[PDB]
């Protein structure tokens, strides 16, 4: 079996910066890129197959792209501690910027370096034998996260097709903004990859600060501390393709129990173990209560409040010591709480997966060590008032035709924002067409 | 009773003591000379053995051995009767337990040394090598020096 | 002919009974190791031995990297990229 | 003589066959290695119905692994009975299946079922006098409904008079463990009640209240599941392996529970069942194991038998044991139980003993029951399927493979049949 | 006393018999210094139907090497077992064949064959009854079908009545090794026919699929290529060397095979092909082995007979077995699969039974069957000749070797003549 | 066995510069010629234990009083269509004679010039009709080199262009433009833009060289991939070339180290074979190749569509097998690697970069060549 993730953006090779050491300590890859020839860890033998590549001479080598046309962090990146690791024709350096504009990464910067990165990933594909989907990193906000991910999500259908397209997306934040104009590139990036994704998850920026300010304790954070959570969750989603437990999930399974349209395929995120060392000992952390943390709307990685909306799917992905038992227990109990709504036409609602392997952590890191992990995927119909509020946007500005000039001048076409804002329309209006009851 | 396990998980979570085996079989018709990895898991008291296969690709790959319970060490037990296999017996419920006071061997760190020959469900495999982990955790915990080789294969 | 084939297994089983209980008596009688040096000290030397040969674990310093080396392909700012900014450097 | 071929497909039905082919190796006294350490000689007489003698004296399970996708071959191989399966008997894909019906069925499980005929046909071959084939399967998989199924469409196209018994397992009603469930069992349904002779349907919540009410377990693995299960297969099959004073072969159920071949839904169940603690302080008698058989409480597959009535019932006792009370405590059982049984037939219950017990008891049995209290069971599947055909849920990726809706409400109007047809005996 | 001349040609033939004396000299018992070391007396009875005997107790075989470069032969003295060939037998060219079958016996090759005429009749005449010759030649390559074609035409003159034999290797299907397969070997079947009577056909795919899914190697060589047609290469000659209970030689296998001189092209097997690791989990019997003669996938040719009809079968046995068994499955395969077999002909298989097995192996089957369904291979050899003549292209050479246009239609027409007599027996 | 090797002009002094110092560097020759069964085909045994070199250089010829002033022969060594060769060609001829009549048998002719050269070409198309007139049917060989376009050129192709039976397509930026995608040799030097093909004609060679298991000879490529006895003109690419570190991350098998070969980034001419047509090929191997996973790698070619087989060309390749690893060079760019493909093939996409040659170019030079590309259009 074979997994190949895409960073794209600043954003997308930063997560892998804080996240794929996770995926070198859920193994035993040094950051040199070697099996230790005296420690082990004993995890079998091909658990290290999915993520990473092996050499006849004994290094191993990722299978993944960091691309940006920007180099000031792929350059940080590469000169880093990972400088060996990382093979170097896999991560893609540009020389220049895109300033916040769709339009130069879509067409006239984009081009040029887009055929190259369809080498690369044709290769690496070509690589791997039992290659089972694609996992999309980047941003919404940016011009290089958006325009050149657009690119080449609309490049890659053309070529294998078939093949799962999974989504982890970075959001503007509704209270605090970085940019001033995200909605525009937001729309835009979501216009083109709508007919490209199968299920795109969802990040957002102030959403997570919440969770590393309350339950986690640390005021005053950075980009990395939540880029090592995102880390343990996206190895969570994969945590049963590389190690054994009872039930298991594969990248097939997710599309298959999520989504029940192409048209409804943004479901939400949740980490529930968010403790570190100084409270994880001081109190039990019981699957009752770690599963009963990830429909608190409090743990959510998304600013909004799943109250308001109908639970569609989930999708529980367990780690290390769990008892079956208490898994139905606790699900059992999940329906009895009237405050959690639920549509009709799903009378399920749940998918469990079971894997052996405890959550691990980065040594002297952020999060504790614990036993037991819960990976929250929920599908829900909340996603929707997240959008309402970047329409609000959007149709408060357009409204005056701010900035336009920008993107007019490098290829865009002015009646192209009118169809984004349309597919949009469509986008919020399938929504409530299954909320009849 | 000591039914904690975060005990052997906090402090013993990623030490593996590996030793070399060799199971020698002439005595069956096409039985051959296989050589295991053994992993002995400290953070609760497991044990999974591993298989590597020699050049030219005598055999079918499966990467696992043996997976991650307890090894037992009076041969292959007969299997008990449904409910005999609990750690705790207990008195007529009530949704709740309410626990009895009035009521199995496993192979442990203490049994491998280097020179013995171990019951991996009937099998003859014989402890031949470690690794420097391994050297180092016998030397201090139970004294043991000169981890000398045993030539096979 | 069916007596031999009779009288053959027999003996077969018979004899793989017998090794198999010599095998658990072995273990039965095979001495085991009592601890010299406490609990409380194998663990500081285990905590020296993660702090000298593999320093890696419990640090995420993320030292920066040492300039006497040549870079990766190219970042900017003959012979190949590793030779000549050696000679650079 | 007469030889069993053992179907398994699935994830499920992978473990469900690696442990039951671990509960009849003890019997049998197979090592992990693969050599008769047994105890007695009634074991090695008629060591056929199950497994294959090899050339070193080395014996062969007979039965076929079947699953798309690899990450279960792993966990079955290396088991403590993996070793002694064939390399040709784990038949494999490159891809998953996932919780889809179409995907097994049509457009990839008809490339790998020729890949599974060449070693079923074969393992047929170098059989004797065959009876018949037991599958292990899951209805809410998606290799189980997806290519099991077609092996159950396959196989008896080529022997149509052979038995067909399936161990099949039921979504649960309380609460289950894919979204997709009803769909694929609605699906499954309509193809096993036209092709199977019998069916022996296990739920987990019915298998779970046992080791939380019975067994009193704390923290029940799956292995405490699934061994319940491989003892109810075990003991429907004492028969044909040892003597007895009356013996009973696969037909003869087959001809004592069906009238119609269309009732063929059926109510496993295990005798004795003690706790830990519990063990040595109840008598193990005729009497206190008929009082088990015969109670809800204590009954594995569904729902309450109490809501229906029963049409008949299978017994296999195993043990030396007196006759005399066998018949006193069945008819006292139909005497008592009056009002839950039908009046159309005058004896329901079916007599059949072997000699030898299990390792570590001394009397054993199992239940058999055909009942109108399977009825709700496919009502809360037909409730399901009506609340969200409705809506069209997931109607597009079936479509995603070339296939209609028509064979949909096809599949509902033969479970609206088939749940119809049981409820005129109320 | 019936004494073989072995003639190999081509690098193809040097290293095949680099195997073939390899396998003979293990089960014959001699080492790679020629004497004898072998566990019993009965494999030194016979062994000059093969090898020649020397003063000072040497066995030399009676094989002829013959090649038009040098190195291949300093490569087969470079082997385990190139001492035991004479130095005097090798042949040797000084220029390449070119990939063609022209200038190997035209301009260089008149003084080498002129040459080979001191071996051929030199070698047979210190025997006292030859039973005949064989050859192992490649139709991709010039030396193999420029020596080995010719030396089959202008043996025929000396000896007519002498039993010929060749296996060809014919062009691979998918993955073709050079162009000239086209040229090359399709100019050697139209009057390179009626010279021989017991053509083979060993295909390089044909060995490479079956040591992927049978020997189940991750790395296959050619080492067990060689091995896997040398096992055939010795057991259609079993009986002449070994005494059994029922004796036949391969003029046996040639009479009691084909009805007609034209009509008498093979297409080999071999039984006992078992991975390393599934050696323990099957049954050797006699039933296994004509079960798995009977497969697509133990056929040592490009060609599938569930695509055609069987002719006639062959099948020489070893081993100290009784022939109940194999003729009571030999009367199962003609009844139940009837689709697959030809009318007019009352029984169409011939066996043969000898007592010596190979070492470390009790029984085993050698395979020689023809069909209607090798049509699949020359047809599809001769539309890629057809698709590349009509433009003319590859003509600059053969006007050059003094061969015209006349033959090339002579070649065209008897591929169509022997293509449409295949087609009556459909 | 015994091979010979003659290079024309500075640009066949330079290429055997390189070409020999791999051959040199394969066996155990030193500078001084000594020791500390392969030698034989490019190398004499003198009783006195200097390998004589068998190599002819005519015409920089630095190479005289450099690294190696003792290896080479001085006598072997000479120091331009009908002037000079008049006192030249009759004279080389004469040390080709002396060459020849101590060799046991002569298979390699190996002629290798530059079209752009005054002596270059004009000794290129003076020595192969001297050799027509002396030696015959033997087979001859040319890998000619004539600079890419957008950075004497016909007046040989009335001469040579019949008279030939291969000739590759070697151009300067061709491989300028090749490595700096692939390798990082900023700013190529020249005096090592040969080595690459130096390992080109070292993998040609390789079965003369080394023992195989299936090996082709030198006779072999020049009556196989040739269709026509007029037209045949074909290019060979060495794709698979990395430094040392790319030789440690990824991992080289055999399938996927073919592939190179078919893609344009690393073919060795500009011109791209898309517009054109594959006619044939030539699996020249080396080092850990396997004859499995060769025979796993052309059969998923062989189902794409993207490539264009010629219609007349059902099978279309062709194999050859050599053991060792290719050598590195010390103070070279090659990485010690265990496996390497060499590539040979004509394709109709050359007669495009000629017909860009015809009207950048735009008496009798001419008209053959406008035949020639009418030719090369009904051909393929
Ligand atoms: N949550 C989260 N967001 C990030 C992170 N890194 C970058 N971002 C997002 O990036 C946005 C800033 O714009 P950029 O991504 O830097 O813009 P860009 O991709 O460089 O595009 P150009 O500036 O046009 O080149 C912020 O709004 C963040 O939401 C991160 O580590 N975590
Ligand atoms: N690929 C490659 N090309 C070379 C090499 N050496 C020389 N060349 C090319 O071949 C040409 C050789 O020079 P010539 O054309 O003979 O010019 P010259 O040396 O002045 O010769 P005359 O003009 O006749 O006096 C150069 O222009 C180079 O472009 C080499 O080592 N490798
Ligand atoms: N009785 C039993 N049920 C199982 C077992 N394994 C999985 N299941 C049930 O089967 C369902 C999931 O089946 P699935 O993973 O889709 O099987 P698959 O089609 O092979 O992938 C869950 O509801 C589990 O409760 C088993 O070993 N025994
Ligand atoms: N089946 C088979 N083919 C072989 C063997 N050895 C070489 N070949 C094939 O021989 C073909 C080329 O050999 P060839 O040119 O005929 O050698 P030549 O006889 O010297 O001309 C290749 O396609 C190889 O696959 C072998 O042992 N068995
Ligand atoms: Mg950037
Ligand atoms: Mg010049």
């Amino acid at each position: 079996r074979e997994c190949i993730s895409i960073h794209v953006g600043q954003a997308g090779v930063q997560i892998g910066n804080a996240c794929w050491e996770l995926y070198c300590l859920e193994h035993g890859i040094q950051p040199d890129g070697q099996m230790p020839s005296d420690k082990t860890i004993g995890g079998g033998d091909d658990s290290f197959n999915t993520f990473f590549s092996e050499t006849g001479a004994g290094k191993h080598v990722p299978r993944a792209v960091f691309v940006d046309l920007e180099p000031t962090v792929v350059d940080e990146v590469r000169t880093g501690t990972y400088r060996q690791l990382f093979h170097p024709e896999q991560l893609i350096t540009g020389k220049e910027d895109a300033a916040n504009n769709y339009a130069r990464g879509h067409y006239t910067i984009g081009k040029e370096i887009v055929d190259l990165v369809l080498d690369r990933i044709r290769k690496l594909a070509d690589l791997c034998t039992g290659l089972q989907g694609f996992l999309i990193f980047h941003s919404f906000g940016g011009g290089t996260g958006s325009g050149f991910a657009s690119l080449l999500m609309e490049r890659l259908s053309v070529d294998y097709g078939k093949k799962s397209k999974l989504e982890f997306a970075i959001y503007p934040a509704p209270q605090v903004s970085t940019a001033v104009v995200e909605p525009y590139n937001s729309i835009l990036t979501t216009h083109t990859t709508l007919e490209h994704s199968d299920c795109a998850f969802m990040v957002d920026n102030e959403a997570i600060y919440d969770i590393c300010r309350r339950n986690l304790d640390i005021e005053r954070p950075t980009y990395t501390n939540l880029n090592r959570l995102i880390g343990q969750i996206v190895s969570s989603i994969t945590a049963s393709l590389r190690f054994d437990g009872a039930l298991n999930v594969d990248l097939t399974e997710f599309q298959t129990n999520l989504v029940p349209y192409p048209r409804i395929h943004f479901p939400l995120a949740t980490y529930a173990p968010v403790i570190s060392a100084e409270k994880a000992y001081h109190e039990q952390l019981s699957v009752a209560e770690i599963t009963n943390a990830c429909f608190e709307p409090a743990n959510q990685m998304v600013k909004c409040d799943p109250r308001h909306g109908k639970y569609m799917a989930c999708c529980m992905l367990y780690r290390g010591d769990v008892v079956p038992k208490d898994v139905n227990a606790a699900i059992a109990t999940i329906k009895t709480k009237r405050t959690i709504q639920f549509v009709d036409w799903c009378p399920t609602g749940f998918k469990v997966g079971i894997n052996y392997q405890p959550p691990t952590v980065v040594p002297g890191g952020d999060l504790a060590k614990v036993q037991r992990a819960v990976c929250m995927l929920s599908n829900t119909t909340a996603i929707a008032e997240a959008w309402a509020r970047l329409d609000h946007k959007l149709d408060l500005m357009y409204a005056k035709r701010a900035f336009v000039h920008w993107y007019v001048g490098e290829g865009m076409e002015e009646g192209e924002f009118s169809e984004a804002r349309e597919d949009l329309a469509a986008l919020e209006k399938d929504y409530e067409e299954v909320g009849v009851d | 009773e000591s039914f904690d396990t975060l005990k052997q998980f906090l402090e013993y979570d990623r030490k593996v003591l590996r030793f070399f085996c060799v199971w020698d079989d002439s005595g069956s018709v096409f039985g051959d000379r296989r050589e295991l990895i053994l992993h002995y898991f400290l953070s609760d008291d497991t044990i999974e053995i591993k298989e590597v296969l020699p050049h030219n690709s005598g055999r079918d790959a499966m990467s696992l051995f043996l997976q991650r319970r307890k090894l037992p060490k009076y041969g292959p037990p007969g299997v008990y009767q449904p409910g005999q296999l609990t750690d705790q017996t207990v008195l007529n419920v009530y949704y709740g337990f309410l626990l009895d006071k009035y009521q199995q061997e496993f192979y442990k760190d203490t049994d491998l040394s280097i020179g013995t020959t171990i019951n991996v469900w009937g099998r003859k495999v014989l402890l031949c090598d470690c690794d420097d982990f391994t050297k180092t955790y016998y030397r201090t915990k139970y004294g043991i020096e000169n981890f000398t080789s045993i030539p096979c294969k | 002919n069916m007596a031999n084939c009779l009288k053959i297994f027999q003996e077969n089983t018979r004899r793989c009974k017998d090794q198999l209980e010599e095998f658990h008596c072995s273990v039965a009688t095979a001495p085991k190791l009592k601890p010299v040096r406490s609990e409380g000290t194998v663990l500081r030397t285990l905590h020296q031995y993660y702090r000298q040969y593999h320093p890696l674990s419990l640090e995420c310093k993320n030292i920066k990297k040492p300039l006497h080396e040549p870079p990766i392909p190219g970042w900017a700012g003959s012979t190949r990229y590793t030779v000549m900014a050696r000679n650079c450097y | 003589m007469r030889e069993i071929v053992h179907l398994q497909a699935g994830q499920c039905g992978n473990q469900i066959g690696a442990k039951f082919w671990e509960v009849i190796s003890d019997e049998h006294g197979i090592d992990p290695t693969g050599t008769y350490h047994g105890d007695s000689d009634l074991q090695l007489e008629r060591i056929n119905v199950y497994y294959n003698e090899a050339t070193g004296g080395k014996y062969v399970p007979r039965a076929v692994l079947v699953d798309l996708e690899p990450g279960t071959m792993d966990s079955v191989r290396s088991g403590p009975f993996g070793q002694i399966f064939r390399p040709d008997n784990f038949v494999f894909g490159q891809s998953g299946a996932g919780n889809n019906w179409a995907k097994g069925h049509y457009t990839e499980g008809a490339e790998l079922v020729d890949s599974v005929l060449d070693v079923v046909r074969k393992e047929a071959e170098s059989c004797d006098c065959l009876q018949g084939f037991q599958l292990t399967h899951s209805l809410g998989g998606g290799t189980g409904s997806g290519m099991g199924t077609l092996l159950i469409s396959k196989i008896r196209e080529e022997y149509p008079d052979r038995i067909m018994n399936t161990f099949s397992v039921v979504p649960s009603p309380k609460v289950s463990d894919t979204v997709v469930e009803p769909y694929n069992a609605t699906l499954s349904v309509h193809q096993l009640v036209e092709n199977t002779d019998e069916t022996y349907c296990i739920d987990n919540e019915a298998l779970y209240d046992i080791c939380f009410r019975t067994l009193k377990l704390t923290t029940p693995t799956y292995g405490d599941l699934n061994h319940l299960v491989s003892a109810t297969m075990s003991g429907v099959t004492t028969c044909l392996r040892f003597p007895g004073q009356l013996n009973a072969d696969l037909r003869k159920l087959a001809v004592n529970m069906v009238p119609f071949p269309r009732l063929h839904f059926f109510m496993p169940g295990f005798a004795p069942l003690t706790s830990r603690g519990s063990q040595q302080y109840r008598a193990l008698t005729v009497p206190e194991l008929t009082q088990q058989m015969f109670d809800a409480k204590n009954m594995m597959a569904a729902c309450d038998p109490r809501h229906g009535r029963y049409l008949t019932v299978a017994a296999v006792f195993r043990g030396r044991m007196s006759m005399k009370e066998v018949d006193e405590q069945m008819l006292n059982v139909q005497n008592k139980n009056s009002s839950y049984f039908v009046e159309w037939i005058p004896n329901n219950v079916k007599t059949a003993v072997c000699d030898i017990p299990p390792r570590g008891l001394k009397m054993s049995a199992t239940f058999i029951g055909n009942s109108t209290a399977i009825q709700e069971l496919f009502k809360r599947i037909s409730e399901q399927f009506t609340a969200m055909f409705r809506r069209k849920a997931f109607l597009h990726w079936y479509t995603g493979e070339g296939m209609d809706e028509m064979e949909f409400t096809e599949a509902e109007s033969n479970m609206n049949d088939l749940v119809s047809e049981y409820q005129q005996y109320q």
